[PDB]
């Protein structure tokens, strides 16, 4: 949560030459001391006729800032014949690139043109160039005898770098096959022990390589960015890249077996165009040791205020469970168009709290965007999404914007102190920063007043003028501070010690120091060991009664305290810091005799009580629960009164209670401090004698499905008076009930058919729909819209299938959607009939002889439902059109359920059943 | 006492219909301009008219993608202009047209890299000889001529890239923020149809190329009429793009073939008022595509607001069918050209800060007419006034676009827009940014799924049934029109082949047995075709 920012270190390089465009730390092993690695992508050389071949250049951390580059390859463009180059080396931005190990270092060129050996050529194949002190080789994986845009002939690899642990680097060209991308892992040595300066191809021996894929997938830009971590099973890294323009612009990463190149995950966006994949890195955030995935698309549009679209970014924060899925959460920019997932950059653990840090970076943010870098740090939970600290650009744009933070890297402690560290690069101005992590120190103060109840009629020591005995009170305060890193021995602080703090500019300052008649008293004492809290004490003296009314305002004293300078490491006096969740206030109160009669003691009696009222919540939805509080004071005084309501795990408080004229509106609040959750309210500090309260405390309980049957909460008032300080636990359950409004609605087709039927053929055997009728459908829909439930019902149809031997409504067949399989008595679509291929009135059952589907259901929830779409084809038999009233028949349908389970066995579950039907009229019409 | 203003201080009122203006420097939005003054915590109601002003002078500016493909794009077409003023004169008696084109940035990977320099003159990998790369040139400005439109249109020549997706951003970027070049004019409605066959670049995608300067949104095109930054500055984001249109008041239009129609159809989702339309292979049919387009312009009127001070927040109720009124909204779709809308804007200030003009802007999308508000203001442990999320303190008073007690329900209405368009499919209400379904036995995050709702066959009958019949409802509440729209046609005898839509049939007031169809294609087409002749009983 903080590193220095006064004194950081500044680093420049040529105008134009892109500096601070790559950064890494140097950390050779043949050394005590270490480097920084900053590229330099279009920096002239002094290599034959290349301009602009960009460089690398190492810095110094030992306050001398002085980058001299660093010699890969000072030739100029190999031939191939006379006056025909073989590769051009110019603007090949050379440095784009830069990763580094122990002693070895890669920087790639991924702008480099290569000639091909068939025809003359200038394909961006993109190299790299792998040193060792002495030994550099040129690795150019993608320089192959298959060339061209079809194959590698724009690979640019070389665009996305980096090293497993094993010492094995993965590289990234997105350019390669038709722009699909590539990644290609190599281990190093045989990198190293395979070079022959006279082969421009290399076959590597366990080399490691995605492959071509279909025509669809071209343009994805896979290899575009590249991070590494473990997350199948157990081993070694495994691969990562982002394929920002995957899918249809959304944006995909993948995830790749480190040892078969295999796929093993995917991720995807969820709004095209937004890069999601532009930066990719994997960091244990919450000390589990599970990589997790963090992804940037910098320019996410996400919904302001208003419900505008505006782009300003979005990291996507995966999560790894234990199971091999994730628990991915989401976290977006804060200003609308400076890019924000732009660059991801996982710090040690720069606090140094057993969790990892990381820097998300938003290159062209703060004022005439100068960019801002933020730091995220990490806990049990996941990442604490709020920004612990915010670093600025300090620089004005040249001829484009600074683009502080577009490449930044930290996770070495380049200084002596115990933390890591940050180097962050601005190009539009060509620069890099380093900013040292500052020690942390985690202090813990004590505040402890003598008598503690002070007595007016009191004769124990002396005025400092005068002799005369005064009502006293001790006060000390101890301080015990240590941190984890370099920096003790002197933690020297400031106290400051305050008497009625209650008591404002009105002046009625009830009690004053001994020796120094006021009550503020200053002083300055100092610690360091982790145990040693060195403690320092006073005395302090009430007034006379004949000096102020007070009527029982506590005398608060209070406790503050701060850290000084000098007491940092030589090195450019590196200031400490307090550790951020820890206050440097504490103030206890006192409490001048009254009313505690003859036993001096003022020993309460307390109590309280809840109606019970409204007996239930069902379980489903967000259940309004108030709670009627009958706390009231039977004792004497009782010093800092306070209600202690205990919640389970979905109580939630809501508030107090103002609409009501019989309610106290209690200073209640909510707080966990331990592995418990509570409301506790102020009942008055000194809650006077006979105090009767009765208040309404309300939540909304949230349902946690079965578990059980009631939640109780347990009501306690608590006080300061060393005798019954406390009253009884009184515990209070409410019962879970089960409720399902299930329902069942059914509609038809054509729900009105007009038999003059336009035209239709009675044919001796049917074999196609349109020589049967039309299509008549039903549809019948089971839902539960109820808070809870069910696990299981029964679904039956009844159907009009036919009349007196004569058919009506040959039903084809069904269709299901949700929880739910069915079954006909009798076989649904006998006559084989396909597609195209080129009594009075009522009907239905009861009259009708019933063709049934029953279906068994299970599993609607809150708000789900299951549907049967039945297939009719109104059989034209119907007709009859000669003798009677053959005029109109209504065809009913009918269908019914009966939810028999629920997932609760615990609760009294009754069960729920209804019906509905369905019409379909078939009339003359015209006559 | 020391009461809040609202004072109008300029009232041009809607020219009725009447585009070209005789110096009349016709209005479009009523109350042009006004001056509320607040005081704390006060808020002031007053309202705003705007109407689609008849016979308004267009512009029509032709950006076309000129990659090889568009080359029999180039012939179909090399005619239109002349025969495009023919559908516009019907709509406009002003009218400008204009054309240019794009291709991609002209740099390494996306142009022919440099194999042999016979190559930065063609495309040599057949015989023919076509043109080098470009990126985006201006060619024959905005002008009247629709015959001049085919002079340079003729002397256009097609060109060839390496990579698949074309850089046309750059251009309908360059092809808004370059007003004077391109000529667009003020009082006139804007159009910028973009036509393509293929994929496109999007912003990052220049990280390759070598480009990282972003696009800064300002106009680089030179006397020479070619976009320099092409290769200096990388392409244009869908935010900057979208910020741009709507400040210089452009309608992008794109007209592109069916391969690539689904994406630009998603590209237009993320940039609101953007118009898709299936573009031909032959691209003939540019025209009954944009001379359509026009009308989907012409059919919303959606306010926008330009600034406004953070302390003070707007509450809009529009209303447009029938003075009926429509409560949280500030748009109104499904118009005819000509109609007019009110709608009924409030203004508060939580607490009164800093004297100052403060005066910001509230007005149509696609509109020059604004109204433009001064606004002035009268002013001359812990507290449990919480709950939290965006409650304030003294007794809670939740912020700007934030409603309710304890400040959980929200002003906007875009959770509750649908697949269609109408507020929760038209069978709910939006209710804190949620709808909840007015439920004929439906349900969906807008309502828009009804499994046991009566088929269609029902809904459209209600149209014919007064779009043909003068009868029913609709004819009752005068909302046969733009409410139930589509378009009906007596089919002549019997019906339509294609079943690829559903035959209706009814009984109607006089006992006749109507019959119909709906169908649904091309372009999202919906016509009712509807047999004439019903069958009655005879005599
Ligand atoms: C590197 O040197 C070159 C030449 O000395 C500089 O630019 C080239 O030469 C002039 C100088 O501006 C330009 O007009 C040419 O267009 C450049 N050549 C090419 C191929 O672009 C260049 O500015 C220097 N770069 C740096 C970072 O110092
Ligand atoms: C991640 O995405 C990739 C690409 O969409 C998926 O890989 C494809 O898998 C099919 C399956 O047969 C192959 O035919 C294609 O060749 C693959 N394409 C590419 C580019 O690799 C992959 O399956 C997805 N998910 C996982 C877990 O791998
Ligand atoms: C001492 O009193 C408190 C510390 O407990 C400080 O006042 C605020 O206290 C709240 C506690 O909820 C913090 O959230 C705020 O950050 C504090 N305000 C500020 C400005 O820091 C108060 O500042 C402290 N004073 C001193 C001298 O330490
Ligand atoms: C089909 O016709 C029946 C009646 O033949 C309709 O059901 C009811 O019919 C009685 C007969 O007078 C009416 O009084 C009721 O009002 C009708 N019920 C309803 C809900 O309208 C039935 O509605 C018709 N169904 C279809 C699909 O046309
Ligand atoms: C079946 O549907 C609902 C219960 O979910 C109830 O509907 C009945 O109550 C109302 C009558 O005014 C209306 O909603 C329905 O028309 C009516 N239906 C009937 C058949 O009376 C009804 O109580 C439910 N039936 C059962 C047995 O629970
Ligand atoms: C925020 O809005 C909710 C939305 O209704 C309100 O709370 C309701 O919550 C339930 C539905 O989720 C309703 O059944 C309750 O009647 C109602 N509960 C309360 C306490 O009002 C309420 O305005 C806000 N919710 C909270 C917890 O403050
Ligand atoms: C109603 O359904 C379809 C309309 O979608 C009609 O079928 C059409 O296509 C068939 C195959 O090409 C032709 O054989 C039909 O003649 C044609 N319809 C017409 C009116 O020509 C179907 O016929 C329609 N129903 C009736 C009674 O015409
Ligand atoms: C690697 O081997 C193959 C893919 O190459 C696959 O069957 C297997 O699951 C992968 N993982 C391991 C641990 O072998
Ligand atoms: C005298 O001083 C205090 C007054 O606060 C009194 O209560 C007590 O009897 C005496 N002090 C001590 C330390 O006993
Ligand atoms: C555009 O719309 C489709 C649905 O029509 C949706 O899947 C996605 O947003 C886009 N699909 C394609 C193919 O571009
Ligand atoms: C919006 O709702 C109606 C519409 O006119 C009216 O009350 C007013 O204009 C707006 N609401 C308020 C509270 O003023
Ligand atoms: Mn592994
Ligand atoms: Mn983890
Ligand atoms: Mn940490
Ligand atoms: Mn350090
Ligand atoms: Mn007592
Ligand atoms: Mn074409």
């Amino acid at each position: 949560f903080n590193l220095d920012v006064d004194s950081p270190a500044e680093y420049s390089g040529p105008e134009g030459s892109y500096f601070g465009f790559a950064v890494d730390f140097f950390v050779p092993s043949a050394s005590s001391r270490m480097f920084l690695l900053v590229g330099a992508p279009k920096a002239n050389t002094t290599q034959p006729g290349i301009v602009e071949g960009g460089q690398v250049l190492k810095c110094d951390w030992s306050s001398t800032r002085r980058c001299q580059p660093i010699e890969f390859d000072a030739t100029g463009n190999r031939d191939y014949a006379k006056d025909d180059p073989l590769e051009f080396k110019s603007h090949q931005w050379f440095g784009a690139s830069v990763r580094s190990k122990q002693d070895k270092i890669l920087a790639c060129a991924p702008l480099y043109h290569w000639r091909t050996e068939m025809k003359q050529e200038r394909e961006p194949v993109g190299t790299c160039f792998l040193q060792d002190g002495t030994k550099t080789v040129e690795y150019a994986p993608c320089r192959s005898q298959d060339i061209d845009a079809d194959g590698q002939g724009f690979c640019q690899g070389g665009f996305s770098i980096d090293f497993t642990k094993a010492d094995r680097v993965l590289l990234g060209g997105p350019g390669s096959f038709y722009w699909q991308g590539q990644l290609i892992s190599d281990q190093v040595a045989e990198i190293v022990s395979k070079y022959d300066p006279n082969v421009y191809s290399i076959k590597y021996n366990n080399q490691l390589a995605t492959r071509t894929a279909q025509a669809i997938f071209d343009d994805s830009y896979l290899g575009y960015s590249v991070a590494v971590g473990d997350f199948n099973g157990d081993g070694i890294d495994d691969f990562v890249s982002g394929v920002p323009r995957a899918a249809r612009t959304l944006g995909m990463v993948y995830i790749y077996d480190g040892k078969n190149m295999s796929s093993l995950y995917n991720f995807t966006g969820e709004q095209m165009a937004a890069y999601f994949g532009f930066s990719v890195a994997a960091t244990d955030i919450n000390g589990d040791d599970y990589a997790d995935v963090f992804i940037g698309a910098p320019l996410f549009m996400d919904r302001g205020s208003d419900g505008k679209l505006q782009e300003v970014g979005q990291v996507s924060v995966s999560l790894q469970r234990a199971s091999g899925d994730f628990q991915t959460t989401k976290l977006n920019g804060f200003e609308v168009f400076a890019r924000f997932g732009s660059a991801i950059a996982p710090l040690g653990d720069l606090d140094q709290d057993g969790f990892n840090d990381i820097a998300i970076a938003a290159p062209y943010g703060g004022e005439d965007k100068k960019g801002i870098v933020y730091i995220f740090n990490g806990r049990s939970t996941g990442l604490n999404a709020v920004p612990s600290q915010i670093l600025e650009g300090q620089w004005a744009a040249r001829s484009m914007p600074p683009s502080f933070g577009y490449s930044m890297k930290g996770a070495t402690d380049i200084d002596k102190n115990g933390y890591p560290d940050l180097i962050v690069g601005a190009f539009g101005v060509d620069r890099a920063i380093l900013y040292r992590a500052r020690p942390v120190i985690t202090v813990n103060a004590g505040l402890e007043v003598y008598p503690s109840i002070l007595n007016q009629d009191n004769k124990t020591c002396s005025l400092p003028g005068t002799a005369l005995k005064v009502s006293c009170f001790n006060v000390r305060f101890c301080l015990k501070a240590d941190g984890k890193g370099v920096l003790p021995r002197k933690l020297n602080f400031q106290v400051e010690l305050l008497l009625d703090k209650l008591k404002q500019k009105g002046a009625i300052r009830r009690a004053l120091f001994l020796y120094s008649r006021s009550p503020s008293h200053s002083k300055n004492m100092t610690i360091s060991r982790g145990g040693l809290m060195q403690c320092e004490e006073l005395i302090a003296y009430l007034r006379d009664e004949s000096e102020f009314r007070d009527k029982l305002t506590p005398i608060t004293i209070f406790m503050e305290y701060r850290l000084d300078y000098r007491t940092a490491a030589d090195t450019t006096g590196l200031q400490p810091i307090l550790n951020q969740f820890t206050p440097a206030n504490i103030s206890r109160q006192a409490h001048i005799l009254l009313d505690c009669g003859e036993d001096n003691v003022c020993k309460p009696k307390l109590e309280v009580s809840v109606d019970s009222d409204q007996k239930k919540i069902y379980i489903g939805d967000d259940n309004p629960l108030t709670l009627i509080v009958k706390a009231q004071n039977q004792g004497e005084g009782a010093y800092e009164a306070e209600l202690i309501v205990s919640i389970p795990l979905q109580a939630d408080f809501i508030g107090v209670v103002r609409n009501n004229e019989a309610l106290a509106r209690l200073s209640c609040a909510f707080k966990t401090e331990n592995q418990t959750r509570q409301v506790v309210c102020d009942l008055g500090n000194p809650m006077k004698a006979g105090t009767q309260l009765l208040a309404g405390l309300r939540f909304s309980v949230h349902q946690q499905s079965e578990m059980d049957t009631s939640v109780k909460f347990d009501l306690q008032i608590q006080s300061s008076n060393l005798f019954d300080k406390v009253s009884p636990v009184v515990s209070h359950k409410v019962d879970l009930a089960v409720l399902a409004a299930v329902e069942i609605r059914g509609v038809s087709s054509p729900d009105h058919v007009f038999l003059p039927i336009p035209n239709w053929e009675h044919k001796e055997n049917p074999e196609t729909e349109e020589d049967v009728g039309p299509v008549v459908q039903h549809i019948y829909e089971l839902r539960n819209n109820g808070p809870s439930s069910f696990s299981k019902a029964m679904l039956h149809l009844q159907w009009p299938y036919k009349y007196n031997n004569n058919t009506l409504l040959y039903i084809l067949h069904y269709d299901i959607d949700g929880p739910m399989n069915c079954t006909s008595d009798m076989e649904i679509n006998p006559l084989r009939i396909k597609i195209s291929s080129l009594d009075i009135h009522t009907l239905g059952c009861g009259v009708a002889q019933c063709l049934k589907i029953v279906c068994q259901v299970g599993r609607l929830d809150r708000g789900k439902s299951a549907i049967l779409y039945v297939k009719s084809l109104l059989w034209t038999e119907t007709f009859m059109n000669k003798e009677n009233q053959n005029h109109s028949y209504s065809l009913k349908s009918s269908a019914s359920f009966n939810v028999i389970e629920f997932p609760y066995k615990n609760l009294p579950i009754e069960d729920i059943t209804n019906s509905t039907l369905v019409t379909t009229n078939v009339t003359w019409g015209i006559q | 006492e020391f009461p809040v203003s609202e004072a109008r201080v300029l009232e041009d009122r809607p020219l009725s219909d009447k585009g070209s203006g005789d110096s009349s420097q016709v209005t479009q939005v009523s109350p042009q301009r006004i001056a509320l003054r607040l005081r704390p915590d006060d808020s002031k109601n007053f309202s705003i008219q705007v109407r689609q002003v008849e016979d308004y002078p267009v512009d029509i500016y032709y950006l076309m993608d000129l990659s090889y493909s568009m080359k029999d794009d180039l012939w179909s077409i090399q005619n239109l202009g002349t025969k495009l003023a023919t559908q516009m004169r019907k709509l406009t008696s002003n009218l400008r047209i204009g054309f240019g084109a794009f291709v991609d940035k002209p740099v390494s990977p996306y142009m022919y890299i440099s194999p042999p320099e016979a190559l930065e003159n063609p495309c040599y990998d057949m015989k023919t000889t076509c043109l080098p790369m470009f990126g985006y040139k201006h060619v024959l400005t905005l002008t009247d001529q629709v015959t001049r439109f085919n002079e340079e249109v003729k002397k256009q020549s097609v060109s060839r890239n390496r990579d698949a997706p074309e850089g046309g951003f750059d251009a309908i970027m360059q092809a808004t923020v370059c007003d004077e070049k391109i000529g667009w004019r003020n009082d006139a409605s804007h159009l910028l149809v973009f036509t393509t066959d293929a994929k496109t670049h999007i912003a990052l995608d220049g990280r390759l190329a070598g480009i990282v300067q972003p696009n800064d949104g300002q106009c680089h095109v030179g006397s020479d009429n070619h976009y320099s930054a092409s290769t200096t500055m990388d392409y244009p984001s869908l935010g900057l793009m979208t910020e741009k249109l709507s400040q210089k008041n452009i309608n992008l239009i794109f007209a592109v073939t069916e391969n690539v129609v689904n994406l630009y159809q998603n590209y237009s989702e993320l940039i609101p008022g953007t118009t898709v339309g299936v573009l031909s292979m032959d691209s003939s049919n540019v025209l009954q595509l944009i001379v359509d387009a026009y009308g989907k312009i012409r059919s919303k009127v959606e306010l926008e607001v330009r600034d406004l001070p953070e302390e003070l927040s707007l509450s809009f109720n529009a209303t447009c069918l029938n003075n009926e009124v429509i409560p949280g909204l500030k748009s109104c779709m499904g118009l005819k050209i000509g109609d007019t809308v009110s709608f009924s804007i409030e203004a508060k200030v939580r607490g009164c800060p800093q004297e100052k003009e403060k005066s910001f802007t509230i007005k149509p999308v696609g509109f020059k007419d604004s109204l433009i508000v001064q606004v002035t203001f009268d002013c001359d442990k812990g507290e449990m006034c919480s709950g939290h999320g965006q409650c304030s303190c003294g007794d809670c008073l939740c912020d700007s676009d934030w409603t309710g007690y304890y400040c959980n329900c929200t002003t906007r209405t875009d959770t509750c827009m649908s697949s269609n368009g109408l507020l929760c499919s038209g069978r709910g209400k939006c209710e804190c940014g949620s709808c909840v379904c007015i439920q004929p036995g439906s349900y969906g995050d807008t309502c828009e799924k009804c499994p046991t709702c009566p088929d269609a066959c029902t809904f459209k009958k209600e149209c014919v049934e007064c779009k043909k019949f003068d009868r029913e409802p609709y004819m009752t509440e005068n909302t046969c029109n733009r409410y139930c729209r589509d378009e009906i046609e007596s089919v002549k005898e019997l019906k339509d082949t294609g079943k690829d839509a559903v035959n209706c049939t009814y009984k109607n007031e006089d006992d006749c047995v109507v019959r119909f169809q709906y169908y649904e294609d091309s372009s999202g087409k919906s016509i009712l075709y509807v047999v004439e002749e019903p069958e009655c009983p005879k005599g």
